């Protein structure tokens, strides 16, 4: 199952 | 044995042809078993393996959402680059991420990753430590300031220890008839004329899982690395893999030459001649 | 920007025997940026209906796919896997080899 993080760059 | 999880995305430019396509798969060790695409019709997330198949609606809702999440902040990521690297918008430009978790035996993490690429170069990186960063260049580097800033890596290490490696854990068992089964190389070594003076050797290894193998030749007990062509190992579209290994041997010499075989699957290394 | 070129692999999913059906596979891999066209042909022509895998990555970074297709083997019918790429001046036609 997947991470729920959102990340920006 | 040991196992992973990873999650692969990628990101594609198209300026003038639409948003940005975003492929992501997901592996259990050279596994496939989920998909997304957000060029299908009615992008979900889907299963590729017949172990998740038994995960229920709210688990393909809740993942379909992440896949979602990730293709938009990926086309803002995609629009920053453009600024971070003073690029035009004309052209097509690529984002890469894998993250996951590998384990031992007994379950526990061994490694944890989270690393980007962009135009198919290093960008940044979790470090091994789940800490701390290394950023490829000065623009990786302002990528690497906000998320100190955020404490993203402790969200980070926090998934990877905890929910990455559960996940796992699960996987292994449902699908233990095939995710904890490997299925070792069917070898046999091939002659192949080329002149009255020498004849390629091929030693095979066909039908195996997972995908890691060691072929090798020797020569009179020696190895014949830089004299050995090696093809990628490659995918033969049933689950498992296939590999060879080719000396170019001089007439007369076929028996001085052995083929050496490691895979898991194998209780011992294989060693094979060429049989006339 | 940096340009990888593929590598080719065209091979079956089982060693061949003239008659019996099988898979003809083109494996492209090692190659940067992603996108690229394949097609198998048999006796030159272009095979309908080929299916592909879903686009992945290396550790590496860079891309491979895999094209398959339904064929059965036989002694006179000929083929190959064509693929274009920014990195190829020309369409590359790797012929298959059922000894490889």
């Amino acid at each position: 199952g997947r991470l729920n993080q959102p990340i920006k760059v | 044995g040991s196992h992973s999880m990873r999650y692969f995305h990628t990101s594609v430019s198209r300026p003038g042809r639409g948003e940005p396509r975003f492929i992501t798969v997901g592996y259990v060790d050279d596994t496939l078993f989920v998909r997304f695409d957000s060029d299908a019709a009615s992008p979900r997330e889907e299963p590729r393996a017949p172990w998740i198949e038994q995960e229920g609606p709210e688990y393909w809702d809740r993942e379909t959402q992440i896949c979602k999440a990730k293709a938009q902040t990926d086309r803002e990521d995609l629009r920053t680059l453009l600024r971070y690297y003073n690029q035009s918008e004309a052209g097509s430009h690529t984002l890469q991420n894998m993250y996951g978790c590998d384990v031992g035996p007994d379950g526990r993490l061994l490694r944890g990753y989270h690393q980007h690429a962009y135009d198919g170069k290093d960008y940044i990186a979790l470090n091994e430590d789940l800490s701390s960063w290394t950023a490829a260049d000065t623009a990786a580097q302002i990528t690497q300031r906000k998320w100190e800033a955020a404490r993203v890596a402790e969200q980070l290490r926090a998934y990877l220890e905890g929910e990455c490696v559960e996940w796992l854990r699960r996987y292994l068992e449902n699908g233990k008839e095939t995710l904890q089964r490997a299925d070792p190389p069917k070898t046999h070594v091939t002659h192949h004329p080329i002149s009255d003076h020498e004849a390629t050797l091929r030693c095979w290894a066909l039908g195996f899982y997972p995908a890691e193998i060691t072929l090798t030749w020797q020569r009179d007990g020696e190895d014949q690395t830089q004299d050995t062509e090696l093809v990628e190992t490659r995918p033969a579209g049933d689950r498992t893999f296939q590999k060879w290994a080719a000396v170019v041997v001089p007439s007369g010499e076929e028996q001085r030459y052995t083929c050496h075989v490691q895979h898991e699957g194998l209780p011992k290394p294989l060693t094979l001649r060429w049989e006339p | 920007m940096i340009q990888r070129t593929p590598k080719i692999q065209v091979y079956s999913r089982h060693p061949a025997e003239n008659g019996k059906s099988n898979f003809l596979n083109c494996y492209v891999s090692g190659f940067h940026p992603s996108d690229i066209e394949v097609d198998l042909l048999k006796n030159g022509e272009r095979i309908e209906k080929v299916e592909h895998s879903d686009l992945s990555f290396s550790k590496d970074w860079s891309f491979y796919l895999l094209y398959y297709t339904e064929f059965t083997p036989t002694e006179k019918d000929e083929y190959a896997c064509r693929v274009n790429h920014v990195t190829l001046s020309q369409p590359k036609i790797v012929k298959w080899d059922r000894d490889m």
